[PDB]
RNA sequence: AACUGU
RNA sequence: UCUCCAGGCAUACGCGUAUAACAACUCGGAUAACCAUUGUUAGUUAAUCAGAAUAGGCAAUAAUCACACUAUAAAUCACCUAUAACUUCUCUGUUAACCCAACACCGGAAUGCCUAAAGGAAAGAUCCAAAAAGAUAAAAGGAAAAGAA
RNA sequence: AACUAAUCCUAGCCCUAGCCCUACAAAUAUAAUUAUACUAUUAUAUAAAUCAAAACAUUUAUAAAAGUAUUGGAGA
């Protein structure tokens, strides 16, 4: 909230954070995994590799085609803002 | 969420949602006498009531009618063996009827 | 001493009242000339409608409290007409004294506690407790109303025991001035009562509490109010009297009050029987305090153009028969 | 629920409570976003129940069975948070191409040093914030004899560790 | 923490936490009223904490302001402020603010100013005259307190009369 | 002329062309070796009241180039009683109207114990209604003032016909007129407006109302009839009569006033307070007469009356006017007839403790050389135009 | 002068 | 329960867990009992108690039961005219036998209410030394009462 | 054969050599470490003296030629 002049309280709704719960019925995962699990090597995320996963693919058949431009950046997925997204990733404007 | 900074709103912002909460609450034995329906709550310095409210009616499904709060002063008149005095961690005791 | 607030939002506060005021609520009210019914309807839908619609004011700058400031000026323009219209048929409205937001004050004593800590560890002490309260409008006459029952009636009924302390429910205690009054000195002559008039705040609303998943509660604001209002207002009239916890009152003191959330309107009726609430002059003591409260009532339904619209003439003949109501 | 902040009831009073392995990030890597978020919250109810019991046996004076149980679900969370972080980071550089997800840039403070210092939101520009602008950024002339001082006092480092390493070098040569 | 208390943005006649503003340019032209000679009224000769002289409020159309009171200022008198240089001798009523050029040779002044537009600075305190030694044409001839004789314009303005407490200077 | 305010606290690279010099803008704070930026204007994206300044008053659309002079209840006239006349073109005449005396005259109009009612409401007003040793006038004068309305106001058993008339709350009145080219306005709110459904009776016959053409209104010259007045070059032309049209009561009865500073100095003048009912009063009057006969400027075939008290709970001042013409613009014709009578002490002093010295009560706790007569006058008029 | 363990 | 004493209670300020329960008997209290010590666990709950928009227009007349009545040390934003905003209850303080004086120092320590209903204990035991100090009492006398200058 | 005590060897350092250097979150100069507006934002003149001249005054250091020519209350 804010507080305004002569010293009032005003609660702001937009401020106030809601907490977003996801239902949990119908997740098969639980706090714990198996012993029986084999463990899976660590492989972090990194931007070649979701490019290669997501972008790559359609620059691929577009390329072939010959169907590909400059101009045409953001058909393959390339955001010129950030604006206009709820979730911006620079600078960011949500909280964790 | 805690330790974290919430993103500013301006006129015609969007509401704030948290969408991961790291708010960690832990229910305690009243020390006190209290009514039956009054519960004890350890939470966060920075969690609001209003957020308990939200939080336990919407992740545990909890009805809650009435909250009360207060903060306790952890003590430091514990020192250690180079007289470095140790403070107790301040925590807040909510009563959540 | 404990600060109680008449007008409350605690979770069952009817109960813990009772307990600190040794009084029963008995749900109704107490057990038991024309002037043109439907006339007193037309004069009550005019006052409502001269203020909302037809009086010309500068708006509040807050613009929180226009929708609280329009009530209280048809309630207080309702009242004022409808003095003057039951006075011939009553000529106790002649002979009243008719008070606005004045404030009524009674201390008391319930129960001990003993001293967990400090210095004075170990020592017993009284329970104090102090009401402020300053009912919207209230009516004082210089002679006691009839009586509803006889003194010492009894009911099967049992006034509420608390198990935790009073502090655990939200109460905070003060040191100030302990004051007891009846709404006006004892100079006045009328050191009696007719009735009384409260309004609750838009915070304890119907809506908003509703709002707020607290829509039991209230009938729990209601009869807080009706039981702390009257009986600090009926004991303060006892002890114009004379009589205190040592000399308990030797005959009855009744009272009656309406409180009102701007549309609902409701009817307690409280009686005083005893003044002697200290350990030691409750030690030995089989009387007790008996009150009698009823549901609030919707008085209209809505304001359109210059009628007013769903007119209740039920509860205006409530208040019809309270202020119709005399001594014998 | 109010359950949910407490064990099984059969499990309460047994000396310890079976739990598997904590979640590793390459099987968090494999679920879908909406999956990882859902798991947060089953990870974090978990943790709250634990930490629940766990005050209560610290009042109680009492052992906490299977503390283990935490210590997997905290794993579990980090792991969780790193690989959805790990998916925002590469989405930030690709769309945008910086390498922190808050504004920031190498500052000078008054001290001489160099420091990355993080932008703050404002409603206001920096020229318009005079409390801002009031914020020093510029080092005073007498830093010049502060800046010689650290050389000397890197220098000074290197001597003393040195001097450390030899006393240790005495050891091995008492000893043997 | 210093700060100048003499910072009142409006002029007025209620001491001021007292201080009250007093006029030292006698004739400003108050509210709706050209540059001509205008009338006011002595409301009341009250004391000034911080002047040795008594002051007495001067009060015409639509403006009251504090002024310095002369020898036989007194409540409910009429006092004649003018810009206006008289031909021939004008009517001189104590206290009143007249162009040298208009008052004879003379007549005891006060509250004179050594530059037009300047504003009364001499001759403020109890018991101080101004003689007019000496009037020719546009410049005049002025005794001080001090005693010096000043020549300035006639434009200068000249309250005529000796300043309150008449025996202020032959204090032992 | 002294001086007053302390001295201490009185008040290349960018001429090169074809180039731009380096700022620290860059940098976004401020540094001594980088030149300073020129910021083009800064843009919010939203009105922020915190930081909003208001626009100019000329640029406002009602802004009109003739000057509108207001009365407010804070203004007071410098020539009082002289100038409300002038500009409200109204004939005074000394007393109240013969009519009001004779209402009180009726036996049946005067109450029983009227006088040890009035003393026992003085007390309770000033002394018994608060828990306070010594109330304030800021309590005790609206206290009083409605505690004789209730006096009165038991009289409805009496007079049935007095159900006819209410009183509201915090109205408003308002018109605008024209006065020898000069444009006066006159704003009142606040107080209590008893209104009746039916007309005050007409004070003055026509041949009277024809006769005041012979008086003609006082001036003050040089002093402009403005003086005092808040001059307003931004407002709207409006007759307020204190309720909405259609009100069951369109009629005033009486028109309330209350000074209840505790301070003389911050209580207006006897003459001030008259003078600010007379033109809040004619206010009142003239709305009527515009509402009932449009804006035209005529002299009034049935004139309206209306009436006036003003008290500060010791001082009770009643005033009693009638409205004749709405042709306002020429000074000169018939004229509006007031009549007012002025210092009706209701009591001299008032002690609300009892005043002993050497152990003897020199003061009682009640009013001093209390006057029964003014609460008679305030029953006059409370009870004319019905009995 | 009285007064008194001065 | 008895004997006796008679500044107590709130807030400010300061202090910062000395608070409370349990367990210990080593250290701390200038001895014990008991804790103020040692260890562990608990604690102080507030929509009411407390802390945390702009531009114009315009102001003569103290208080003192404020009336009379005087006086001198000279003693109080409002409200009008426009503009701007458009549905609000979170955060923080809350314990104590406590502070400033190196100390559990016969010292210092603001305000409000009240004067015992609140708040307390001079006696570690025994002996009755001398000498010394304090208090009470004086046969006869009165410098060996409170009166005068 | 006694109590109090005593016994120990590295904790580390020192001098040269070598070597220039370029080693979480959250909050912060506002009242530093207070998540967003207030309030604009900023060091430093010969170094002197002490000291030596037994005080004190000009004055008083901070490869060989050579402590030579020179300078100096021709004195330290």
């Amino acid at each position: 909230g804010i507080y305004t002049s002569d010293r009032k309280f005003v609660q702001i709704k937009e401020m106030v954070p809601e907490f977003v719960v996801p239902d949990l019925t119908g997740f098969k995962l639980k706090p714990y995994v198996n012993y029986r699990a084999p463990a899976g090597i660590d492989t972090p995320l990194t931007a070649k590799a979701l490019f290669q996963e997501t972008v790559a693919p359609a620059i691929e058949k577009d390329f072939k085609e010959g169907t590909f431009d400059a101009n045409n950046l953001e058909k393959y997925g390339f955001e010129p803002t950030q604006e206009g997204k709820l979730f911006q990733l620079y600078p960011k404007n949500f909280p964790r | 969420a805690r330790n974290v900074l919430y993103p500013l709103y301006q006129l015609g912002g969007p509401q704030l949602r948290v969408f991961r909460t790291n708010f960690f609450i832990q229910l305690v034995r009243p020390g006190t006498a209290q009514p039956e329906d009054t519960v004890q709550f350890r939470i966060p310095m920075e969690m609001t009531r209003v957020d308990l409210r939200n939080y336990l009616e919407q992740i545990y499904n909890v009805p809650v009618a009435a909250v009360r709060t207060r903060v306790q002063h952890g003590s430091n008149r514990r020192r250690d063996h180079k007289n470095v005095r140790i403070k107790k961690p301040d925590y807040k005791v909510a009563y959540v009827q | 001493k404990y600060v109680v607030h008449p007008q409350i939002s605690a979770l069952n506060a009817d109960r813990w009242y009772q307990s600190f005021t040794k009084t029963v609520f008995v749900s109704g009210l107490p057990p038991a000339p024309s002037l043109d019914l439907a006339a007193l309807r037309a004069a009550v839908c005019d006052c409502i409608l001269q203020e909302q619609v037809y009086v010309r004011r500068r708006r509040p700058r807050s613009l929180f409290d226009r929708r609280q400031a329009l009530a209280s000026s048809i309630l207080d323009q309702v009242v004022r007409t409808l003095v003057n219209l039951l006075a011939p048929l009553n000529p106790v409205l002649s002979t009243a004294a008719l008070d606005c937001k004045r404030s009524v004050d009674f201390y008391w004593l319930r129960g001990e506690e003993r001293i967990p800590a400090g210095h004075r560890k170990g020592h017993i002490d009284a329970l104090r407790y102090q009401i402020n309260d300053k009912p919207h409008n209230q009516i004082r006459i210089s002679k006691q109303l009839p009586e509803f029952v006889p003194l010492d009636y009894s009911i099967p009924t049992e006034i509420p025991v608390m198990k935790c302390k009073p502090d655990k429910l939200p109460l905070f205690r003060r040191q100030y001035e302990n004051s007891i009054f009846t709404g006006s000195k004892t100079a006045d002559p009328c050191c009696y009562g007719h009735t009384q008039f409260h309004l609750i705040p838009d915070r304890l609303k119907r809506e908003r509490l509703i709002r707020q998943n607290q829509a039991e509660q209230v009938e729990a604001v209601f009869r807080a109010n009706a039981i702390a209002s009257l009986f600090a207002w009926t004991g303060a009239q006892a002890m114009y009297q004379g009589f205190w916890s040592e000399a308990d009152v030797t005959r009855p003191f009744v009272s009656q009050a309406v409180i009102t959330d701007g549309k609902y309107f409701s009817f307690f009726c409280y009686q005083l029987n005893t003044l002697a609430l200290t350990v030691q002059a409750d030690q030995n003591n089989p009387r007790k305090n008996l009150c009698w409260g009823s549901q609030s009532q919707p008085l209209y339904e809505t304001v359109e153009d210059n009628d007013v619209k769903g007119f209740d003439d039920g509860t205006l003949l409530q208040i019809v028969h309270f202020l119709l109501n005399k001594p014998r | 629920g109010l359950e949910e902040f407490f064990d099984d009831p059969k499990n309460w009073g047994e000396e310890k409570v079976k739990s598997g392995a904590s979640w590793t990030c390459q099987q968090l890597r494999n679920k879908s976003n909406e999956d990882l978020h859902k798991l947060w919250y089953v990870l974090l109810k978990e943790r709250n129940m634990l930490l629940t019991l766990e005050q209560e046996a610290k009042r109680q004076r009492l052992p906490m069975p299977s503390p283990e149980r935490l210590e997997k679900v905290v794993d579990s969370m980090d792991n969780v948070d790193k690989v959805v972080q790990e998916r925002e980071d590469a989405l930030r550089l690709l769309q945008t191409g910086q390498e922190k997800p808050r504004p920031g840039a190498w500052r000078r403070d008054i001290f001489g040093r160099i420091v990355w210092h993080k932008f703050k939101q404002w409603p206001i520009p920096w020229y318009l914030n005079k409390r801002y602008n009031r914020r020093r950024f510029f080092a005073m002339p007498y830093v010049d004899r502060f800046i010689r001082l650290r050389i000397e006092k890197h220098a000074r480092i290197e001597a003393r560790k040195r001097s450390l390493q030899k006393k240790k070098e005495k050891i091995l040569h008492a000893k043997f | 923490k210093f700060v100048s208390w003499k910072s009142r943005t409006k002029y007025t006649v209620k001491p001021v936490k007292n201080y009250r503003m007093i006029d030292f340019l006698r004739f400003r032209p108050e509210k709706e009223k050209a540059p001509e000679p205008f009338e006011e009224k002595v409301v009341v000769v009250r004391y000034d904490p911080c002047r040795s002289a008594d002051i007495a409020l001067v009060a015409g159309g639509s403006r009251k302001r504090w002024i310095i009171a002369t020898e036989n200022m007194k409540a409910g008198d009429t006092i004649l402020n003018s810009n206006h240089i008289g031909r021939m001798a004008v009517a001189a009523q104590e206290g009143d603010a007249h162009p040298l050029g208009a008052l004879p040779v003379g007549t005891l002044i006060n509250n004179v100013e050594s530059e037009p537009g300047r504003g009364a600075q001499y001759i403020r305190a109890a018991g101080t005259c101004g003689v007019l030694l000496r009037k020719v044409n546009g410049t005049a001839i002025i005794q001080l307190p001090s005693k010096r004789q000043m020549q300035v314009l006639e434009s200068c303005t000249a309250t005529v009369g000796r300043v309150s407490n008449v025996n202020h200077n032959q204090r032992v | 002329a002294y001086e007053w305010g302390v001295r201490s606290t009185r008040k290349r690279v960018y001429e090169i062309p074809g180039l731009e010099p380096i700022t620290y803008e860059g940098k976004k704070h401020f540094v001594p070796w980088l030149a300073r930026p020129i910021f083009p204007p800064w843009e919010r994206g939203w009105n922020d009241p915190r930081f909003h300044r208001a626009a100019p008053i000329h640029e406002q659309t009602l802004y009109k180039e003739e000057p509108c002079y207001i009365f407010h209840q804070r203004c007071r006239l410098l020539e009082g009683m002289k100038q409300a006349l002038w500009l409200t073109k109204t004939k005074l005449i000394e007393g109240l109207p013969k009519k009001v005396l004779s209402l009180v005259d009726d036996p049946a109009n005067h109450i029983e114990n009227q006088e040890q009612r009035v003393l026992d409401i003085i007390s309770h007003a000033r002394l018994w209604h608060s828990t306070e040793d010594i109330p304030k006038r800021e309590t005790y004068c609206p206290l009083i003032v409605d505690s004789l309305i209730q006096l009165c106001k038991s009289q409805i058993l009496k007079h049935p016909s007095l159900a006819r008339r209410t009183s509201a709350q915090n109205c408003t009145l308002a018109t605008t007129w024209n006065r020898e080219s000069l444009l006066l306005q006159v704003r009142g709110t606040s107080s209590t407006i008893l209104s009746a459904k039916d007309p005050l009776p007409v004070i003055a016959s026509r041949e009277e109302v024809e006769a005041t053409r012979s008086h003609v209104l006082e001036t003050f010259y040089p002093i402009s009839p403005t003086i005092d007045l808040q001059e307003c070059h931004v407002y709207e032309v409006k007759d307020d009569t204190g309720f909405q049209e259609g009100y069951p009561y369109p009629h005033p009865h009486t028109l309330y006033f209350l000074e209840k500073a505790n301070l003389r100095p911050q209580r207006f003048l006897p003459e001030q307070l008259r003078a600010k009912m007379l033109l809040f009063a004619f206010a009142n009057a003239l709305a009527q007469a515009r509402l009932l006969y449009g804006n035209t400027a005529k002299v009034l075939e049935q004139p309206i009356v209306v009436q006036s008290v003003g008290t500060d709970g010791r001082v009770f001042q009643f005033l009693v006017l009638q409205l004749n013409t709405t042709d306002l613009a020429s000074s000169e014709g018939v004229k509006n007839l007031v009549w007012t009578d002025s210092d009706q002490l209701l009591y001299r002093h008032f002690w609300c403790r009892p005043v002993i010295k050497k152990k003897v009560v020199v003061e009682p706790v009640g009013p001093v050389d209390f006057q029964p007569e003014t609460f008679r006058k305030f029953l006059a008029l409370y009870l004319h135009g019905v009995v």
